[PDB]
Formats: C-alpha cells, structure tokens, sequence
C-alpha cells in the first residue's frame, strides 16, 4: 500500500508537469506562429514596394 | 437619404454607399453548393454558401460563377448574390435606398431588362439606375475626354469619350479578359507537372497569376533571357506546402492580352483595338485621345503593362503625336469611385428611374430616355 | 424512454444506456462450448458460456469469436452474444428502448441487413440505428473535421471527414488489427521456448501483449540495445508460475503495424496508409486534416505510438504543415462515448428506423435515406 | 498489485512524453532563433539602406 501511494503520487506530479510542458509549448509556437506572420507581412510589404517602384 | 453604388462585376462585387472613397464590402461573386455527402449531424449545415464565405470553405464546395461575360447566365445564383450583399455586407434594408448598378456596353437587352425588373419587383427598391461602366472610369479620372480601356475581369471594353459626348460608333468590346487569362495560365503550368482541375484550384491558379506574372516590355528578348539564365524563377506556397517555380510562365499568361492567338482568338490584342478604336474617331479629336488614354479595371494591374501598351501605341500611331497612358493606382476600384461621384451630383438626381415610372411602361423603360 | 446504444466491436463488446460518460457493461465476445466429458452428475452443466463466464471456465472450453473481421460469421453465436448483452449485463427488455448499433465502414451489406432484420424480428426492438464506427469517434473529441484512424481489434479504418462531410473517395480500411498482432506475438514467443497453441492460452498471450508491448520510436536503435543490453527483458508471471522474460519481443510485436510485411501482408503500414488518406483528399483541406488526425480504437494504446505515427507522418508530409496526434486518454471507449453523444441529440430524434418503416420496405432499407 | 503496475507504467508513459516534449520545445526554441536572426539581418540591411536615404 505505501509503495502505491509513492507510486501514484510521482505519476500525478509528471501528469502535471507534461500538462505545464504542453501549455509552454502551446505558448511559444503561438509566438512563432504570430513571428511568421511578422515575416510574411514584411516580406509582402517589400514585394509591394518593388512592383510600386519598378511600374512608378 | 444615401444612395447605393453597387457594381455587380464579374469576379469581385464591390459595393459601398455614394460618396465615399471605397467601396464597403468587396468579395467574390461566386456560389458553391456543397457536393459531397456530410456525416455530422446538427452541425448546421447550409445549402449554398456565397461571396467570401465560399473562399474559405472552398475545399468542399463546386464555385460556379454567375456571371460568364458581362452578362447574366445564372439569375437565380445573382438574385442571391444581390440578397447577400443588400443585407449581409452592408446590412441595409433595399426599400430605402436608390441603387446604381452598372453594366458592360453592347449587353444584351433582356438581361437589364431582367436586372432592372428583379431591382424593382423583389429588392423593391425606390429608384435604379443603370451605368456603362466606362464613363464611370472616366468620372474617377477628373476628366471629360478620354478612351478608356477597362479590362475587367469578364470583359474587356473600350470607350472612346470626347467633351462629353460618347461616340456610339467607335465601342470596340473585346472578350478576352482576366478569366482567360486564368484559364490559359492553368493550362500552361501542365509544361511542368502542376495539374490543377477543379474548380476550387481555379483559385489558387488566379492567386499566383495575381501575385506572380508580370507583362513584359518587350516579348521575344523575355523570352531568350528566361530560356538561357535563371534569375526569372520565382517560387510560390501552394495552400499545402510543397512550393512551385515559375519560370517563363510568368510573362507568358498576360501576354495573351496583346497576342490573343495564344488562346485561338482570332482577334488582335488590346493594344491594337485601342488604335482602331481611336482611328474610327472624327480626324479632329485623335489628338486629345491619344494623349489622354485612360486605363481601368483590375486586369490592367500587371506590372509594366503602362509601358508596354504605351510603346505599342507609340509605334502604330503617327510619329509627331504625344501618346499619354494614364494608369492610376487606384485601378481596381475606379469604376465604383466613378459612380459614388456619379451618384453624389446634384445634376444627376432627377435621372433615376422611379417606380412609378416603371408601373406605368414596364420594365422596358430601361431602353427608353430615362438610359 | 432512453436508448441502448450498444457496439458489437470484435474483442470486447461495450453497451450502456445513452447521455453516460463510460459504458456500463464490458465484457470479451466470446462463446464457448466445453469440450471434455463431464462426469459429476447434478453440477448443472450448462452448453455455452458467453461474455465474462466464459474467461474464468476458459481452462476447459473451447473459445470462439463469432466476429472475425468486422463482418459476423456465425450468426447464432451473435444472436447468443446480444441476447446476453440485453438480458443479463444490463437486464433492460429490448422492447421498450431503442438500439444504436456500429459497424465498420466498406463491410458486406448482407451482414448490416441480417443485423437489422435480427434486431427486430428476435428481440423486437422499437427502433434501430446503424452508425460507421469513425463519425462516433470523431464525435467523442468534440471536433468537427479530422482524419480518424479507428484501429480495433478485427479491422484497422482511417475515414476522413471535412466540416461533417465524409469523403467516401477516401476511406483506406486495413485487415490488420489487434487479432493479428496477438498472432504474430504468439508466433514470436516461440524463439524463446514458450509455446501457447490453445485457443485458451491465446488469451494469455493477449495478457502479454496488453501488458509488456510498447511501440519502439526508432526500431533499428532499439533492435541494436535490446542484443547488447539487457535494459529491455521484462518479466511475467503466468496463470500457473514459471514466470517468463520477455526480450526484443516488446517491440517487435506492435512494430507489425508499421511494416505489414512482418505477417506477410503486402500493404503498407498504418503510418503511411493515413497519408495515402489524406493526399486523397482535396488539395485545400489537406492542413486541416493533417492538424487534425485523430486516433481511437483499442490496439491505438500502445505506450509511445503517438509519437512514433507522429514522427512517421512528419518524415512523410510537405515541411511546412503542422502535424498533431490527437490521442485522449479515454481512447478505448471513444467509440461509445461518442455514440452515447450522438443517440443523446435532439436533432437525431427522427433519424431512428421505425418498426412500420421496416415492415413496408423489409431489411433493405437500412442502406435507403435512412442510413 | 494490480495498482502498482498501473502506477508504474503510468508513470513510465508520462515520463516518456515529458522527454518528447522538451526535445520538440527545445528545436522549435532553435527555429525561432533562426527565424528571428533572418529578420535581424534584413532589418539591418534596411537600416543601411535607409542611413544612405538620410543623404537622399
Ligand atoms: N493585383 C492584380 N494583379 C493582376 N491581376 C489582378 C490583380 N487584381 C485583380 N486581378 C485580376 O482582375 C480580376 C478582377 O477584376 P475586376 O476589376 O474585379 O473585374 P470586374 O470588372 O468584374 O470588377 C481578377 O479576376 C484577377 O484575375
Ligand atoms: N491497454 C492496452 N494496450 C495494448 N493493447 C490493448 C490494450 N487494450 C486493448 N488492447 C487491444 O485492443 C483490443 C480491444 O480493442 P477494441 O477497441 O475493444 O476493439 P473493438 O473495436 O472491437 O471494440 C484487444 O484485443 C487488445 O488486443
Ligand atoms: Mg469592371
Ligand atoms: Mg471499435
């Protein structure tokens, strides 16, 4: 009985921990996500400028 | 009260209240039924989704268009289109509103016969009013002469206007516009393996002619330096990944425009009906044309397409004249910028077509002096 | 009243009343006549335990499952098998609640029509439902698109479906499943010494497969530290002692998913058949699906599939798609919490197949409207 | 018994997912590096490019 109280404690602290790690990993490739968007607005902006400036 | 400059196109409805800069609500007239089967229960599932909802839902859908060239095959599909506009996008009850649609020239009677009396009947609007759509792009410029070539996307039309004073004689409508073009880019980038055939990848094919292809100054040095080099690759993100390089198609979908042999047209390229255009004028006003030839539409948008037609024009027409293309940036929307100016004149409001006056001789009023 | 929603599978058949979380009574389908002489008198001796008895007699009885690959074959054992079901695990009569039966997709319409005509002949049901073995596992995450790989215990399926609209074009259904894996688990053991031949002990064999297997990420690495080490030899204690050591033989059991040439089968594994499934599909729902691939069914609880599949499908797929494995802890039931779901809906009142319907169009209208 | 061996293998699952999840935190980390030291350079260029527009 002891042993599976150890047990069952240490199981529920890594359901918790990868429960922490998985939201972590939600959050940062959100930022990523959010960052590509910043390169691909840029990007856009840049070929906006060149077709502005090579057709006047 | 406002007026409603609504401009049904082909390709984008753009619509907004007169007097404004830009339209409101612009998104594509297009109408997809769903076609396959459907599982899930209760998900509240609709019949046919329209305009910009159908862009996004397009992977299960058949988009059919219902508008062809200028003129209506569909009129079921375009009264929804209409409802659609009226009431999702500008969120406006119709029965308080006059409207102001527009039309290509040389369209068949019956289908602003039709338009005039669906405007009337069902929409029960007070008073419309239909426009050729070039003397709009006219208004946009600040002009009062001027030929313009207003190369939508269903068709391609070319007003000559002097002082005012339109000439009948000297319209020269084209059908080869930017549909054609989407078709012919769609069927040259089978030379290197990328298939598209549905009619959802129609729209992925109109997305990289829209962002990718460019008109070339001149053809056959394009050509050679493309066949020999390999700075004209560019690549492109399909909806999936797994990207596609463009080599020589790029200036080879919109050079159909001024060689339509490409597509098996017999007739001769947009910079050439604009010269017959002008010489059917009178001897007197060929030099205010030339020098004020006014583009429109979205298909004139390619970059380097001003200084291709204007070389063009340059060598057909006599030396000593000054040739003059006048390409605004705001291309795409001048016709409805033309008709909010239309439509915010004073002079202009006793032309609308009220209803009483349609009770009285039907919907072939449309025809008579009210135009 | 309240609807039974029973689901035949094949290995564990699992019911309960509809709007529950979990079902009330799971039990192995299995029938097993006793194959030996009998000699006390009085003992009352039945002919055939069935379900759960039938695991704890199985020392003496000759087990046998009436459903070999999705399809039924022994049509009396079934009958056996739901007549327990209704009378003893859940002690409800079937005349006075209606059933939501599962089936698996692509199987002989014979089998789906002598299910229907069994139900309300035998036990007279008011109504009956016949649902694809996917959508309910589809229901079950909460989604609404996604691509289900249903790996049971008889047959492995990977239906897609986009905004509740199944693409019947697109269904890959694989023979390999559960059973198979047992087999072959079975046929591996003997390279240690450890022969099991009787259908009793093929339950055991299941035990250690349920138990010790898990799903290598990298097989080759794990085959070259499971011949050097001795980190990976688990031991297991049988129903009568003499413990056995398990070796490499944990991963190369569940490892026959992934390369059906292990048991001879041409085809390819299930990492690669819901790439064929997705790529089948049309070009601009494909993120969607490979965002949102879902697993469910029993054999999908092997310790460290997710990641493996995943990892498969990432070598497979364009780089730039996101690839995620949706895989909820309560996999195994997903299934019937999913039919619970959908027997629980309003708007599915009136999809039932009554009893007067029956009786005018006869067993075949389950493949009619009523689906 | 049959608690233990659940709480073992239990806990054996979480730990494998939590080892999966900090390697794949970790390379995504990497590619938003990468990414963002792409955009520094063409910001840095740009920032040149609009040094030499001070004297235009
Ligand atoms: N930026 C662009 N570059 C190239 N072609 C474009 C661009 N924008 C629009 N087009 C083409 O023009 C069409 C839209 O034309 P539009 O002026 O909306 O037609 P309409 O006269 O019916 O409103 C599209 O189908 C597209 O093929
Ligand atoms: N925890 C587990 N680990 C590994 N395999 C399992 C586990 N539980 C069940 N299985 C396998 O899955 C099968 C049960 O699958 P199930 O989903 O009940 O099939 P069905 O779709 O017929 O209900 C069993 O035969 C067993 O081989
Ligand atoms: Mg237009
Ligand atoms: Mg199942």
């Amino acid at each position: 009985s002891d042993k599976l109280k150890e047990a069952e404690t240490r199981a529920e602290f890594a359901e918790r921990s990868v429960t922490k790690l998985e939201k972590s990993i939600d959050d940062l490739e959100d930022e990523l996500y959010a960052q590509k968007l910043k390169y691909k607005a840029i990007s856009e902006e840049l070929d906006h400028a060149l077709n502005d400036m090579t057709s006047i | 009260t406002t007026a409603l400059v609504c401009d049904n196109g082909s390709g984008l409805v753009k619509a907004g209240f007169a007097g404004d800069d830009a339209p409101r609500a612009v998104f594509p007239s297009i109408v997809g039924r769903p076609r396959h089967q459907g599982v899930m229960v209760g998900m509240g599932q609709k019949d046919s989704y329209v305009g910009d909802e159908a862009q996004s839902k397009r992977g299960i859908l058949t988009l059919k268009y219902p508008i062809e060239h200028g003129i209506i095959t569909n009129w079921d599909d375009m009264e929804k289109i209409w409802h659609h506009t009226f009431y999702n996008e500008l969120r406006v009850a119709p029965e308080e509103h006059p409207t102001l649609l527009t039309e290509a020239p040389l369209n068949p009677k019956a289908n602003r016969e039709k338009m005039t009396q669906i405007m009337f009947e069902t929409f029960n609007v007070p008073a419309m009013y239909v426009a050729i759509q070039a003397v709009l792009s006219l208004y946009a410029s600040g002009r009062t002469t001027g030929i313009v070539l207003d190369s939508g996307d269903g068709v391609t039309h070319n007003v000559p206007i002097y002082e005012g004073y339109a000439l009948p004689h000297a319209i020269m409508r084209l059908d080869l516009a930017g549909r054609d073009l989407t078709d012919y880019l769609m069927k040259i980038l089978t030379e290197r393996g990328y298939s598209f055939v549905t009619t959802a990848e129609r729209e992925i094919v109109r997305d990289i002619k829209e962002k990718l292809c460019y008109v070339a100054l001149d053809f056959e040095n394009e050509m050679a330096t493309a066949a020999s080099s390999s700075s004209l690759e560019k690549s492109y993100e399909l909806p999936d990944g797994q990207v596609i390089t463009i080599g020589n198609e790029r200036f080879r979908c919109p050079e159909t425009l001024f060689q339509p042999s490409f597509i098996g047209m017999e007739s001769a390229g947009i910079h050439e009906t604009t010269y017959n255009s002008i010489m059917k004028c009178d001897i007197d006003i060929r030099k205010d044309l030339y020098a004020n030839n006014v583009l429109s539409g979205g298909t004139t948008m390619y970059p380097g397409i001003a200084d291709r037609m204007q070389k063009e024009i340059t060598a057909l027409a006599p030396s000593t004249m000054k040739i003059k293309i006048i390409a605004p940036p705001e291309r795409k929307y001048s016709v409805w910028i033309g008709g909010s100016i239309l439509a915010s004149l004073s002079t202009f409001q006793q032309m609308w077509i009220s209803k009483q006056e349609y009770d009285e001789a039907g919907p072939s009023i449309v025809h008579r002096k009210c135009f």
